[PDB]
């Protein structure tokens, strides 16, 4: 394909004609909606599992654009749009008229005045053409700061996951920069990446030869083996290469 | 007749090396209900329960990896999650951790308070796990209120869909 992901604000995640940004400052719902509005956008609208499957991989709980009407007793989006079925599971956590998004397309009912982190989302068409385009990526891949990512839920061993990424002219995840790949902070669970142990030298190196830079990953022993799973807060859990796990591909440099 | 729902996720490690598989034992109103592993759930189609329990099992594997024990050989971390619905519409719920079969850490999910054990040997296990859950896993109260809500949501789903008949 080699498509430029369409008009988005600078350093936003662009996926399938939709821009996204995750705000780690915890604000209440009203403050959070204002914050998205002040950036010419609004809170997360969830309209399709297919076009927004990036949201399957998100860690933790975040304010969403969904609101409850006392009179109706129905749930609607900030702009008045109806909540379609076959999208969200609304769960009764707290008494309140707002909802937190969480992965597996869940929505927890929360008190609107409780501080939480939040997700802004704006469509590519509603951002003007004089703005940031994310660098060349394949059609249906997540573009963030010109690097391209896709998350594969069909679980395979390390070697098969390499071949899988190879078949799409890509390689397994390579962490090279906490700044440029800070998106990886919000990934949930663990996933195969391209980091391999050389047993003789006792060293760690990437698929393409590159040696692991210092102060980039924390490596923990879990299962004895010569391969590493990525997990959140830049961790690298040592796992047996033959153990089937999920994986992350990325377009190479 | 309080209706109850109880999950029992178990992970194992040999000589520090945490095994890839894990077994889940679910009890519904006291009676056995589901016996899962990573691959599938069997009733003693369950695709939602497989997806949910596997994600939990992965997280518990990482937890055990942060419990660096001197004792060699077999070690087991088990996390229990239980909730109830009484006749008067009030709820009970809790999260419990067993290491080698011995209870070392509990949380009342109604109040989000932790119960620490008596011996300082057991307190060492507890503060290891709590350090992991707070710093590495990065779990706020929200996580635990969601955990509470998830257990009650499933119990009400299993009652409403007619799985006690
Ligand atoms: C109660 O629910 C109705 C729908 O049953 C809501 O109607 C929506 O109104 C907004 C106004 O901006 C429109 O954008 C939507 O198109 C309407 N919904 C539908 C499905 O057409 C109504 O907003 C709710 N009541 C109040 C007082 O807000
Ligand atoms: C969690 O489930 C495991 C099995 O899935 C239980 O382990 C069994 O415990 C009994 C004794 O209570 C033994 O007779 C069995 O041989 C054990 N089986 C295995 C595979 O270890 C365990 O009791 C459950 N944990 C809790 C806290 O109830
Ligand atoms: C802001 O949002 C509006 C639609 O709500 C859109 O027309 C406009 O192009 C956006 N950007 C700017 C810079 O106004
Ligand atoms: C949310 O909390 C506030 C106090 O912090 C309370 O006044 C309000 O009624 C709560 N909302 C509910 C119960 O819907
Ligand atoms: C360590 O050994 C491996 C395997 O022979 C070799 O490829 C590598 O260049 C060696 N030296 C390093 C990583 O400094
Ligand atoms: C009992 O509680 C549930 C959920 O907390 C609620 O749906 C139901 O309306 C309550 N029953 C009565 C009689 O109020």
């Amino acid at each position: 394909t080699e498509s430029y992901c369409g008009p988005c604000p600078k350093n936003w995640i662009c996926y399938k004609n939709n821009c996204y940004q995750f705000f780690d400052e915890s604000k209440n719902w009203y403050e959070s909606q204002a914050s998205c509005m002040s950036q010419n956008a609004s809170l997360l609208k969830v309209y399709s599992k297919e076009d927004q499957d990036l949201l399957k991989l998100v860690k933790s709980y975040h304010w969403m654009g969904l609101v409850h009407i006392p009179t109706n007793g129905s749930w609607q989006w900030e702009d008045g749009s109806i909540l379609s079925p076959n999208l969200l599971t609304i769960i009764e956590m707290q008494k309140g008229d707002c909802a937190l998004y969480a992965s597996s397309f869940k929505g927890y009912i929360e008190n609107c005045s409780t501080p939480n982190t939040y997700i802004c989302m704006q469509r590519t068409v509603q951002i003007p053409l004089t703005e940031s385009y994310c660098g060349p990526c394949p059609k249906n891949w997540i573009c963030y700061k010109n690097n391209c990512y896709q998350f594969f839920d069909e679980s395979k061993n390390w070697y098969e996951s390499q071949a899988s990424c190879m078949s799409q002219n890509a390689s397994l995840l390579k962490v090279y920069s906490k700044e440029d790949q800070d998106l990886l902070k919000l990934v949930k669970s663990y996933h195969w990446m391209g980091l391999v142990h050389i047993p003789t030298n006792g060293s760690w190196q990437w698929e393409d030869g590159s040696i692991l830079s210092p102060n980039l990953l924390t490596i923990i022993e879990m299962q004895k083996g010569d391969c590493a799973l990525y997990a959140s807060s830049f961790k690298g859990y040592i796992e047996n290469c033959s153990t089937p796990n999920t994986y992350i591909c990325m377009q190479r440099t | 007749e309080p209706h109850s729902l109880r999950y029992n996720l178990t992970v194992l490690s040999w000589d520090g090396s945490v095994q890839s598989g894990f077994l889940t034992e679910v009890h519904l109103d006291g009676q056995p209900f589901l016996r899962c592993d990573r691959q599938k759930c069997r009733a003693k189609t369950w695709d939602r329960e497989t997806r949910d329990l596997t994600a939990w099992g992965k997280d518990l594997r990482m937890t055990l990896a942060h419990i660096k024990d001197q004792k060699e050989g077999l070690h087991s971390l088990q996390e229990i999650r239980v909730c109830e619905i009484h006749e008067d519409n009030s709820t009970r719920s809790s999260q419990h951790f067993y290491y080698d079969g011995e209870l070392f850490l509990s949380q009342n999910l109604e109040t989000l308070e932790w119960t620490m054990p008596q011996s300082s040997r057991a307190q060492t296990l507890a503060m290891n796990v709590r350090n992991f859950l707070k710093e590495d896993a990065m779990q706020t109260d929200t996580h635990y209120r969601a955990m509470h809500a998830d257990c009650l949501f499933e119990l009400r789903r299993y009652l409403k869909s007619g799985v006690v008949l």
